[PDB]
DNA sequence: CGATCCTCTCGAT
RNA sequence: GAGAGG
């Protein structure tokens, strides 16, 4: 296992990633020391002669430079300690190992690479600075963040080894993926943010911004767009502006709930020759979404012209937004005077039901279903009741946050947050559990020694009345640890136990290959499938489609 | 021994992935070793995109042995080879 | 460990005003935020440098050698 | 003089704990809205009363202002992390031949302070600095 | 500031770690689980400090 | 990090002319993203940085504790007692252009602790180098000038790309490769290899 | 439970139905009882599915499990994957784990099973038994620092 | 090309809908009984009050890079207050006679129905609307 | 005189408050960036330290000795020392300061900015002397001494601009604010009841006339007055950070007139 | 240094969880994320 | 009715009434003969295996059995015509652009599959977050889900933890 | 350790000039512009100017990456008239407008009183 | 006989 | 071996 199925190789570095707003999809970022200390085997052909001589003259110190010359004979001649290192004629056949130049392949990873898409090949582009800098976009196949992740770089050595990464490997070729039928990048962070701020009915664009926003696009045709407004003032709608980065030939359709082909609430999406007709920007439209834009570029335009897309709506987006502002700050969390009153009664009605159960389960009136007890029953009510209150809460704060609302924003654009979240950090954050049951009685007949034996109460078991926002007093702050606990105790877990289920698939299924007679086989040559998938398809190149003949009435489907 | 005849032939008339990428990586390295170029190189010098140009004129001097479970191959030479992809 | 000189954020020198600060304190007997505008500290940048200062030169000084 | 007095795990089991001295015991006869909500009394047969509920934090945790408004996980993120910041370990520091120390050039105190910090010596010896943030979506850096 | 509580051993600042145990002469009743013979086990693990 | 767990690093440096600022003229040391807000639920760190700027404004030393009756409402009355709005949000123009920005900054002082962990500390790169005694593979370690290592996993990745080539390069060409003499009747690496 | 059904005029109409579930299992027995539908019994149970129905059936519910795993967490996979997986635990005739008792113990080659586990004794009753390995397999390619027939290598480039 | 549609509405409704710049107008013609019209204008640029009476047009001329208006000696179609350019985007036949026009400007929707407009309103890029009064 | 228009309402030596009308916001905020990035300065830019027995680290002092603001009145008479042709430093391209402090009392010895002594040829010119606002005449705590100790260090100040180190800005705050009634529209308020009620009116609004609820948006308007307040370090006097700054701007743009002629 | 010198440690039937008993005894948020989760403890 | 196939035939039709600017005011020039004969001639087009013999063409047949009814039910005669409003120019260009994404659409021998399937199971198993069910409120829903249970399949555990049967 | 100099903000490398002109190949009468070691404060300014001459059709800048000082330029103008002519004007136009703010400050100055 | 990956640093034999 | 990082 350590040294043969896996071992430390040379030619590979590291370090600290970043994000680059300003990186083609497929580019790395590589620092210069590392460009310098990495090197390629170029043999020397007419056709790089001139460059070679000159990498060979700048050395191993200035960067588009080289250390080691390889002759006939095999001799390795160091550029940074011979005497002729500044003499040095060329000679076809020989090597020159030159430094790592914009534009190579090289293979970047994450570990755990769990996925072929963990272990994709990207286009060298040298910059200064020690981080190794990439594409937000590509964040989600390498499961990658920048809180202090590492990533890994390896350096192909042979002509066929670069082709193998260029033709196989390459991030464009990955977009659609074969696991799940769909692709695996998309609008993320604050371009997903973004895009939908940009894309409301209400957001209107003048000349000065819009011409700066054209040139923000290098695919641009340099025709200026007619405004949608002539009037007093040409002005330009943000789905007119972004529609210059989505190619010609764009047909996108959808319908939410309400969209009507007059979409009232400019909900749905209708692109049509690359032009949005209607329907704000978001994670169902721009993320990585089944039938969405970046599925259909990719099948339509094809993957490098789908790698374009994601740097064009990146450049457009991030500059309109540089300009625009967003933030987020405490009073995104605080709902209505009003709103609090109604979430304070909301729990002390469900305070109530619990306090009405509990005296029915006292007096032997409470009958238990076939199959479960008295006291199972009357803990599934009690747990009923008190998670219809959080939900209930929740939905009251989340009505209230009016669309100024930077966390209603987010979620809106699908950028950050859900529901849960809006009802925690605003109205109550609920009952806690620990092993699937409300908090137990660690001491004898009490969850905590401030409590009276037989206290089967929301607070007494763990149910935290009170809001991220209001504060939790040191009874719901404890039991709210002992819940935050059981998920850091199996997070630990759920990683360990995870890892050696992969190993086992994977060794499992490890020489199962499609052979030449769309056949399914192992390294014996028995058959595991006829055809593959049972229907000798690639996953990538798949999506859900509806059989029209299926639904519907008698009468439909004979009209 | 073994061998299919052209004429029996089963196997797609199509170039996989794998095929286009290991055509090209071979070209590539022979071109990158002064091998001659069977094709006008319009201001082209990085061998694969050479190989690749060689490849869309038709001009690769190569043939792909496919092997069948049993054992048997079917030849197919890269200028037959449909490159769709 | 000894006042910056400047405030990090806006430039403002600050280095100038430590022991007219002490003083300000001890000898005039005011509080911490007027005595912080008695010195020109206008914005909370500025304030934050000189308030927020922890001056452990004294415990440094202390060591014999 | 028997006013304080020391309790385990096992004797906690046979007592019964006030929260707060006033907020727990002093008679029944408006509220803050922005307050968080507190049950009440309940239970009234008292032999015992925390000192401050506060204490039931260790030395990481203490630093950590207003715990009681995170979600759990991040308390125990940043007890990890508060380990791994670099303030003025010790006063001596120019004395030692430690093997590896960092030491910050201005160390500030915090304007957002725990009275637990007091005992944990953190404004005499800190370790961090009052950045102005700005919470931002600038160039997508 | 220096709190103490630790050894210098060649140099080195020692800290001597709180180990965690059970405390002896307890007695403990476990219900042994359904395949056992034995219903219940009472226990004692009887030390001498 | 703030005291939150709220861990970063720095993605680029921006000098005081390309920063956002105030109409006082203030300008920010750090800018964090509304995104690492929301799903962190860390409410706390928006209470620590309202709170600290009441604290620099009047010069004192905001109380932070635990289970208090300081609220948020509180601690917002006295910063508009201030002249700012109360939920710490202010107008920002924009550095590059001087133009309003759109949108309010929530803006003010958050403590925040520079951790160990340092790009340079951290960088390392190989091409060729010193190998192990015992197998001929590349050393361990950033301090020894090793080699990464290319395991299992990342061996599977190579496989299900359909990378024959590179994955051979990977485990031979860099690391290991050597040649044995084999007898082709034992087919054992007997053969005394007597070269030259 | 629910249950989409075609009503009398074509479409699909939600008809609810009265379900039965049980803890424990006795499929042989239960789906004997008059009254259910002895085409329909399920169990989450699928080695009692193979043992009472057939591998065919202990297949589909082997895919119904796995997919019930994937779909529990709200994730999507495709068919064809599951698909996979079920069938080489299903080709023997019976339910092979994914386990060094399961697909380890199988036919194939003695240098592709000690990368797995039980390295040593897979070793050494290869020696004893006198194993021939094929050197088809992707792991003793590996090995061997072979190119692999696995894509780019799965087939031979000539002149 | 020249006028395709030129008719005067009576506006019945005016709907903010969480917008502040944009209000989706309900209108019906003081001409034609069947005729209706539904539409997204800027209120900010161009105001609109329940029972307004508006002149409407849908023109197509008075293309390339959009120059600078450069008035110098430009003159254009508008003897008008408010004028806008869309995609014309779908013709549903709402039985009989009875015909309806999309129209998006810049994703401010618009849905003219009526008749008549048969030979004139054309599945064009073009269109401008031009509103004054 | 013809375009741009100012009117100062308070002025100190520290700062200048003026309101700068019909000007375009690109000028204003070029302006703006100029005042902070741009203007040429003094600054210590190299220390040789002969004795440190003090408590503080030698580059620690020397970070801070930089950041010692040094006139800078005279600094168009100062080469840049890389368009000096002397090696190194001289004269015609820096300014040396001598620092020498001895723990000689008991009690604490303190080191101030006063304490740094010009030994160069100053040639006349308003330049390298510490810049002291302090009452007591000290200026800048450098460090502070014990008994037995000792620095002793060698400066030399060189001509720089806050683009390379933010030592060189004659720089502090600049209050900068347009359309404070936001008749614009350039900002769209955050609020829960009342975004008017809920924001601070800016002093800036006595300035101007309030837009009038029974109005219809002005579409056509630009920002055109912007209310100012440029504060200075002391190395330069404030009339020269914004004299200096508009020269500044003026020349980067003749630079550009003239590399057109160059090609 | 403070957390060192009251650090605790368990070697090796849930411990891992923050139990009711360890109030006030125990800090509820201080313990080592994956490795001795909750084996690991603080004063 | 929604499931995954290859050949976006919504997308393919979109396609042909830009590219060929189909008014839908004009009667089509097909004729029953063009659509019926041409939707069947493609359907003998579609290959996944290409053996002359009977176990390959009835294989083959199979196949592409689900694709020929999503074909077949977008290709009826009055859709064509009434839905789409097809010209003849446009149809088979519609007819040769499915044949084309059909073919491309195959898998390639030499697809590590099995490599593939492990990782797809796999990854996710890693991202699946929490071990006990987010069925809470009723107690007889306590089935074994996420990892505990993937690992009772997996090992074909003889003694699973809910052992269940579902009667009907 | 891998960060560059900052006077590479402001001074020019050998081999680097301050102007690039190149011909812009999407549209006539149309000019890209790379100002080597200048940012945002140029830009603008000059951008904002072109803006003001009614025989200019497009104008916009962009600083691709913030690592380095360089930006873009580009402008269209009208039939006859050259985008060299229309950045020459655009300049001068600059300059006269600050010459008119020093002397209007100087004014204003000397009026003060501390 | 199994018991995530990879990465770092430290001290001690 | 322990401490840590994602
Ligand atoms: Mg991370
Ligand atoms: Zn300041
Ligand atoms: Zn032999
Ligand atoms: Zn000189």
């Amino acid at each position: 296992r350590g040294n043969l199925m896996g071992k430390r190789v040379d030619f590979s570095a590291r370090t600290v990633i970043s994000g680059d707003p300003n990186l083609e999809l497929d580019q790395v970022g590589v620092p210069k020391s590392i460009a310098k200390t990495l090197t390629y085997p170029e043999v020397v052909t007419p056709y790089n002669i001139d460059r070679l001589t000159q990498l060979v003259r700048n050395g191993p110190n200035e960067h588009p430079g080289a250390k080691y010359v390889i002759r006939d004979s095999g001799d390795r001649i160091d550029l940074r300690y011979s005497k002729r290192a500044g003499d040095i004629q060329l000679q076809y056949g020989w090597k020159v190992e030159r430094h790592i130049m914009d534009n190579d392949p090289v293979l970047f990873n994450r570990q755990p690479s769990l996925h072929k898409m963990s272990m994709m090949a990207h286009r060298v582009k040298v910059i200064p600075y020690s981080t190794f800098r990439l594409n937000l976009s590509v964040t989600s196949p390498y499961n990658a963040d920048f809180d202090g992740d590492e990533m890994n770089l390896h350096v192909p050595q042979s002509e066929e080894t670069r082709a193998e990464l260029s033709q196989l490997c390459a991030v464009p070729l990955q977009i659609v993926s074969p696991q799940s039928n769909k692709p695996c990048m998309g609008i993320v962070q604050d371009t997903l943010c973004g895009i939908r701020k940009l894309t409301l009915r209400d957001t209107f664009i003048e000349l000065d911004q819009v011409l700066n926003m054209l040139y923000w696009v290098p695919d641009w045709d340099g025709v200026i767009p007619t405004p949608a407004i002539i009037k007093p003032k040409p002005l330009w709608s943000g789905k007119q502006i972004l529609s210059v980065a989505i190619p010609n030939g764009i047909h996108l359709q959808r319908f939410d709930e309400g969209t009507t082909l007059l979409s009232p609430k400019d909900n749905g999406m209708l692109i049509i020759d690359g032009q949005i007709i209607f329907g704000v920007v978001e994670k169902k439209t721009v993320g990585s979404s089944n039938g969405g834009l970046i599925h259909v570029v990719t099948r339509e335009k094809g993957p490098q012209v789908c790698a374009k897309l994601f740097g064009n709506i990146q450049k457009v987006v991030n500059f309109w937004l540089l300009h625009n502002g967003f933030s987020t700050g405490i009073g995104d969390t605080i709902a209505d005077g009003p709103t609090m009153r109604e979430i304070t009664e909301t729990i002390a009605e469900a305070k109530k039901k619990v306090l009405d159960v509990t005296k029915e389960a006292q007096a032997n009136l409470l009958t238990a279903k076939h199959g479960m007890t008295l006291r199972e029953s009357f803990e599934d009510n009690v747990v009923r009741f008190l998670n219809e209150a959080r939900d209930k809460a929740g939905r009251l704060a989340e009505v209230n946050l009016k669309d100024l609302n930077n966390v209603k924003q987010m979620v809106m654009a699908g950028s950050k947050g859900s529901f849960i979240n809006i009802a925690q950090m605003s109205a109550c954050v609920g009952q806690q559990s620990v092993e699937g049951k409300r908090i137990a009685f660690g001491f004898v007949d009490r969850t905590l020694p401030h409590f009276s034996k037989d206290d089967y109460s929301p607070e007494s078991k763990g149910f935290v009345e009170n809001s991220y926002l209001r504060g939790l007093t040191p009874q719901e702050f404890f039991f709210h640890a002992m819940g935050g606990r059981e998920g850091l105790i199996d997070t630990a877990v759920k990683t360990a136990e995870t890892g050696y289920i992969q190993r086992r698939l994977v060794k499992a299924l490890e020489d199962i290959m499609v052979h030449y007679d769309n056949t399914t086989r192992n390294s014996l040559g028995n058959v595991i499938q006829f055809i593959y998938g049972e229907d000798g398809m690639d996953a990538a190149h798949i999506e859900k489609q509806s059989l029209d003949t299926i639904g519907g009435s008698d009468a439909a489907f004979e009209k | 021994e073994k061998a299919i005849p052209k004429d029996q032939r089963a196997t797609t008339p199509y170039m996989t992935k794998y095929e286009r990428a290991r055509i090209l990586g071979t070209r590539a390295l022979q071109i990158s070793m002064n091998a001659p170029v069977f094709v006008d190189l319009e201001g082209e010098t990085d061998p694969l995109r050479i190989a690749m140009k060689e490849l869309a004129e038709k001009k690769i001097p190569l043939v792909i042995r496919r092997y069948l479970p049993d054992g048997s191959f079917e030849d197919w030479s890269v200028e037959e080879l449909i490159v769709d992809l | 460990m000894i006042v910056p000189v400047r405030c990090f954020s806006c430039g403002k020198v600050v280095g100038d005003k430590w022991e007219s600060y002490l003083n300000l304190l001890q000898e005039d007997e005011l509080d911490e935020g007027t005595a912080l505008s008695r010195l020109g500290l206008k914005r909370y940048c500025c304030r934050r440098m000189i308030l927020t200062h922890v001056d452990l030169i004294e415990k440094f000084l202390r060591y014999n050698p | 003089e028997g006013l304080v007095e020391y309790i385990d795990a096992e004797e906690e089991e046979s007592i019964l704990i006030a929260m707060q001295p006033e907020d727990l015991e002093p008679a029944e006869a408006d509220v803050d809205p922005a307050k968080r909500i507190r049950v009440s009394h309940h239970a009234t047969t008292f032999t015992h009363c925390e000192i401050h509920p506060s204490m039931i934090l260790g030395v990481a945790a203490s630093i950590i202002p207003f715990p009681d408004h995170n979600q759990s996980p991040r308390n125990t993120y940043q007890s990890a992390m508060g380990k791994q910041a670099m303030g003025v370990f010790l006063t001596n520091y120019n004395v030692r031949m430690d093997t590896m120390a960092n030491i910050l050039y201005y160390p500030q105190k915090p304007l957002g302070t725990t009275r637990a910090m007091e005992y944990l010596k953190f404004r005499e010896l800190p370790a961090g600095q009052n950045a102005i943030v700005a919470i931002a979506c600038y160039s997508g850096y | 500031f220096d709190m103490g509580g630790y050894f210098i051993i060649n140099g080195s600042e020692k800290v001597l770690i709180a180990q965690e145990r059970s405390a002896g002469n307890i007695v403990q009743v476990f219900k042994k689980a359904a395949p056992s013979p034995i219903s219940h086990v009472a226990e004692i693990r009887s030390a001498l400090e | 990090a703030s005291r939150h767990g709220q861990k970063g690093t720095i993605g680029i440096t921006y000098r005081r002319e390309d920063m956002p600022f105030t109409a006082e003229g203030i300008v920010p040391d750090l800018i964090i993203n509304p995104h690492a807000i929301p799903s962190r639920m860390t409410v706390a760190h928006l209470i620590e940085c309202l709170l600290s700027k009441v604290a620099a404004l009047s010069g004192n030393e905001g109380d932070a504790s635990p289970f208090t009756d300081i609220t948020v409402e509180g601690i917002s009355k006295l910063l508009r007692e201030h002249g700012y709005q109360s939920r710490g949000f202010e107008v920002m123009y924009n550095g590059h252009t001087g133009k309003k920005l759109m949108a309010q900054i929530f803006f003010g002082p958050t403590y925040y602790q520079r951790l160990r962990h340092m790009v340079d500390d951290k960088i390392h790169a190989r091409a060729r180098g010193p190998m192990q005694v015992l197998t001929r593979q590349p050393v361990e370690g950033r301090s020894r000038d090793g080699g990464l290592r290319f395991g299992e996993m990342e061996r599977d990745c190579m496989i299900a790309h359909g990378a024959a080539s590179f994955l051979k390069e990977r485990l031979m060409e860099a690391s290991d490769a050597f040649r044995v003499h084999i007898c082709g009747i034992c087919g054992l690496m007997t053969v005394i290899a007597k070269l030259n | 439970y629910d249950r989409k059904v075609p009503s009398p005029t074509g479409e699909y109409v939600k008809e609810p139905e009265w379900v039965l579930e049980t803890d424990g299992v006795n499929l042989s027995e239960v789906m004997t009882v008059p009254g259910i539908d002895p085409t329909r019994i399920y169990t989450n149970s699928f080695i009692d599915i193979m043992e009472v129905l057939g591998i065919e059936a202990g297949r589909a519910a082997l895919y119904k499990e796995v997919y019930n795993v994937i779909a529990s967490d709200g994730s999507y996979v495709n068919y064809r994957h599951m698909a996979l997986l079920v069938d080489v635990m299903t080709t023997q005739g019976g339910l092979t784990s994914v386990t060094r008792h399961g697909f380890n113990r199988s036919n194939t080659g003695a240098l592709m099973r000690c990368s797995f586990e039980e390295t040593v004794e897979i070793l050494f009753e290869a020696g004893a038994s006198a194993e021939l390995d094929d050197c088809r397999g992707v792991s003793e390619n590996v090995i061997l620092g072979q190119m692999a027939p696995i894509g780019t290598g799965a087939f031979d480039v000539m002149i | 090309s020249n006028t395709l549609f030129d008719d005067i509405f009576q506006v019945s409704e005016v709907d903010p809908g969480r917008y502040n710049k944009v209000c989706r107008i309900e209108a019906a013609s003081t001409t034609q009984d069947q005729c209706k019209l539904t539409l997204d204008i800027n209120v900010e640029l161009f105001p609109v009050a329940a029972q307004d009476s508006l002149t409407v047009t849908i023109a197509s001329s008075l293309t390339r890079s959009w120059r600078p208006p450069q008035a110098g000696d430009r003159s254009l179609a508008d003897d008008y207050d408010y004028v806008m350019y869309g995609t014309a985007y779908k013709f549903e036949e709402v039985s009989k006679d009875l015909i309806a026009v999309y129209y998006s400007f810049g994703g401010l929707l618009m849905r003219l129905e009526g008749n008549y407009r048969n030979l004139n309103n054309l599945k064009q890029e073009n269109a401008y609307l031009l509103i004054r009064r | 005189e013809e375009g741009p228009q100012v009117k100062i309402r308070e002025a100190s030596k520290d700062n200048v408050d003026f309101i700068l009308s019909n000007v375009d916001l690109a000028m204003a905020n070029s302006l703006r960036r100029v005042m902070i990035a741009e203007i040429p300065t003094l600054a210590i830019d190299s220390v040789e330290v002969e004795t440190n027995t003090t408590v503080l680290a030698d580059e620690f002092i020397a970070h801070r000795l930089g950041l010692i603001p040094l006139q800078s009145m005279d600094i168009e008479q100062l080469e840049y020392s890389r368009d000096c042709f002397c090696e190194d430093h001289c004269d015609k391209c820096s300014v040396v300061l001598t620092l020498q402090a001895f723990g000689e009392s008991e009690s604490t010895t303190n080191v101030y900015s006063k304490d740094l002594v010009i030994v160069s040829n100053l040639m006349g010119r308003n330049i390298g002397h510490p810049i002291i606002q302090d009452k007591e005449g000290n200026g800048v705590l450098i460090c502070k001494l014990r008994k037995g100790q000792e620095l002793k260090l060698t400066c030399v100040a060189k001509k720089g601009i806050a683009k390379e180190h933010a030592k060189w800005g004659p720089a502090a705050a600049i209050e900068f604010e347009y359309d404070p009634w936001n008749k614009l529209k350039h900002t769209d308020y955050w609020y829960e009841q009342d975004s008017a009620k809920e924001w601070p009116q800016s002093k800036n609004c006595e300035y101007e006339d309030p837009p009038n609820e029974g109005d219809p948006f002005d579409y056509k308007a630009q920002a055109d007055t912007f209310y100012m307040n440029v504060e200075s370090v002391g190395s330069i006097p404030v009339d020269q950070v914004v004299v200096r700054g508009i020269d500044t701007l003026q020349k980067k743009v003749a630079s550009i007139l003239l590399a057109l002629t160059q090609m | 240094t403070l957390s060192h010198l009251r650090r605790t440690n368990t070697p090796i039937a849930k411990p891992r969880q923050l139990h009711n008993t360890h109030w006030g005894l125990v800090c509820p948020a201080e313990t080592p994320e994956g490795q001795a989760c909750g084996l690991v403890k603080n004063l | 009715a929604n499931w995954p196939l290859p050949v976006n035939i919504r997308r393919i039709i979109q396609n042909a009434q830009q590219t060929f600017h189909i008014d839908h005011t004009k009667p089509s020039d097909l004729t029953i003969k063009d659509i019926v004969l041409g939707v069947k001639d493609l359907q003998e087009n579609l290959l996944v295996l290409r053996g002359k013999n009977e176990i390959i063409q009835n294989a083959q047949r199979d196949a592409v059995t689900l694709f020929c009814c999503l074909l077949r039910s977008r290709l009826a005669t009055r859709r064509v015509l009434q839905e789409y409003r097809l010209t003849k120019q446009a149809f088979d260009w519609v007819l040769s652009n499915i044949e084309a994404q059909f073919l491309r659409s195959v898998v390639h021998p030499g697809e590590m599959v099995g490599v593939l399937a492990a990782q797809s199971i796999g990854e996710p198993a890693t991202q699946m977050t929490l071990n006990t069910f987010h069925f809470a409120g009723v107690a007889s829903k306590k089935v074994t889900s996420g990892v505990p249970r993937l690992k009772e399949i997996l090992n074909v555990a003889k003694n699973m933890k809910t052992p269940s049967l579902t009667v009907y | 350790m891998n960060a560059p100099d900052r006077f590479e903000l402001f001074l020019l490398g050998e081999g680097e000039s301050k102007l690039k002109i190149d011909p812009d190949t999407k549209a006539p009468n149309a000019v890209v512009i790379t100002f080597e070691k200048e940012d945002h404060t140029l830009g603008n300014l000059i951008r904002a100017e072109l803006l003001n001459d009614r025989k200019v059709l497009f104008a916009a800048y962009k600083v691709e990456h913030p690592f380095f000082a360089r930006f873009k330029l580009r402008i269209q103008t009208t039939e006859g008239y050259d985008p060299k002519d229309a950045l020459k004007n655009a300049c001068n136009s600059i300059i006269n407008k600050l010459g008119a703010l020093k002397t209007n400050f100087e004014t204003e100055w000397n009026l003060q009183t501390l």
